[PDB]
Parts: structure tokens; sequence; C-alpha cells
DNA sequence: CGGTGCTACAAATTGATAAGCAATGCTTTTTTGGC
DNA sequence: GGCCAAAAAAGCATT
DNA sequence: GCTTATCAATTTGTAGCACC
């Protein structure tokens, strides 16, 4: 399911909200997750999960193509943390 | 942190939507998602990230207080890949 | 609009197993803006 | 909403 | 090829948000 297909079902399903009002819900929501992660600040959707940020120390990388070594500055990194209610709901397995 | 609450919240503001529909979008956005994963499906999220599915065999684990040996149960767990957009967008961001 | 009780959530334990990644050119997929 | 070409983004290699 | 994440059970302080 991709962002456009995502739009077109909640879209679907409510008959009672515009299909472009649903469109720029979307946009609007996913960027406004996007810059609070920017802003190095936390997501926490109880039931859902949470977005947080994990730092990466400096390190001496490699490009893996060539073998030239490559100095990277430390930073950080998208995390998300499935919440119970989205955990069960996607583990099929007993 | 962000919550459904503030992201209503915008929703409301920067598109004067009613706060009845600025909450039930929230939610349903959220909801759709996690439907799409009960079923087996992946969610890719362009410009954000792709939520994927992987199958986990069981393997060795433990109680970290006692140390009890246990096994970790197999399962199917939900990972997150962001993707690089959002990587760069949050490389240099300072933990508030 | 606002108070709040329920509880998911975060964190911190150990240690075997699993997942992710540095650079980057080329290919593929998705989104975009016009009709 | 569909179609199209262009552009953005992701995917692949291996990542 | 090396670094980081996953996870077990239990406790304990915190906070999302449904429901009034």
């Amino acid at each position: 399911m991709t962002k456009s297909e995502l739009i077109e079902r909640l879209a679907t399903q409510q008959s009672h909200i515009p299909a472009k009002t649903v469109e720029d819900a979307v946009k609007e929501m996913l960027e406004h997750m996007a810059s609070t992660l920017a802003q190095g600040e936390r997501i926490e959707i109880r039931g859902f999960g949470s977005f947080s940020l994990h730092y990466r120390a400096p390190r001496t990388g490699r490009n893996p193509k060539t073998g030239d070594k490559v100095e990277l500055e430390g930073k950080y990194v998208p995390h998300f943390k499935p919440g119970k209610e989205l955990r069960d709901r996607a583990n099929i397995y007993g | 942190a962000l919550t459904k609450a503030e992201m209503s919240e915008y929703l409301f503001d920067k598109l004067g939507l009613s706060k009845r529909d600025a909450k039930e979008l929230v939610e349903l956005f959220f909801e759709e998602i996690r439907r799409a994963l009960e079923n087996g499906e992946q969610v890719k999220l362009s410009g954000f990230g792709n939520f994927d599915l992987r199958d986990k065999n069981q393997r060795p684990g433990r109680n970290p207080k006692t140390g009890e040996d246990i096994p970790i149960t197999a399962r199917r767990v939900v990972t997150f890949r962001p993707g690089q957009k959002l990587k760069s967008r949050v490389e240099n961001a300072s933990p508030k």
C-alpha cells in the first residue's frame, strides 16, 4: 500500500469526507511527522507505535564498492517501535 | 512528543477542517496502516519510509533479571525502513 | 473545552541471533502537474 | 478519476 | 565485515487519550 493508495482507501471508506481533503490531510500529517523528527522530537501514538532517534557514533566507514575509506560524522537515524496493538494485529503466528 | 491530538490540531489550523474531521482522519490514518499490515501487506510511504513485515523463527532468549534461559517464540514483526529523504532530514537533528 | 483513570509506554538487566549499512551509477517505481 | 510525460523518489547492486 | 537491533521476564515511573 503506497501513500496514494492509502489516500484512496481512506477516501473510499469515508463517504462524508472529500477525497481531496483526505489527500491534503495525509500529506500534511506525514509532513508533520517528518518535521517533528527533524526537530529532534519524538512521536508517540499509543497502540500504533513511537518514532524516536538513535545516535550513530562517528566512524571510519567504507565505500563498499571500492574499499576506499570514508570518514563518517556522528548522526541520528530514525527508529520505530511498534505498539502493543500493532504488534499483535500484525503477528499472525500464535 | 507528537500526539494524535497535536496532529488533529494542525489539520484544524493549517487546513481549516472541523475538529471532528481532524480527529477521525488522524485515527483512520494510523488505523488504515495497521490494517494493511495485519493483512500482511507492506506499506510504502514515499518521502517518509516503509513498514515491512518479517517472520522471525524461534531463537534463544532469557530472563535478563534471573538469567533463566527462555526461547523467543517465533513471530511476525513490523519493521520500519526510513527512506533517504527522511534520513537526510534527521541526520543532524538535535534531540529536543 | 477540560479533568483523569486506565495502561500502554520507556528503560534497564544478559547474551545468541538477526538485521542494517558506508558510496554511487544505473534502473525501476511513484508522484506530479496539465488536460 | 483517467492518461501522459517529466520529475522525484526509491530500489538495486551489495546496502 | 563490522555495527546495531532484536528479544526473553519483571519492576517502576511516565504520559497518550478515551471517556466522561
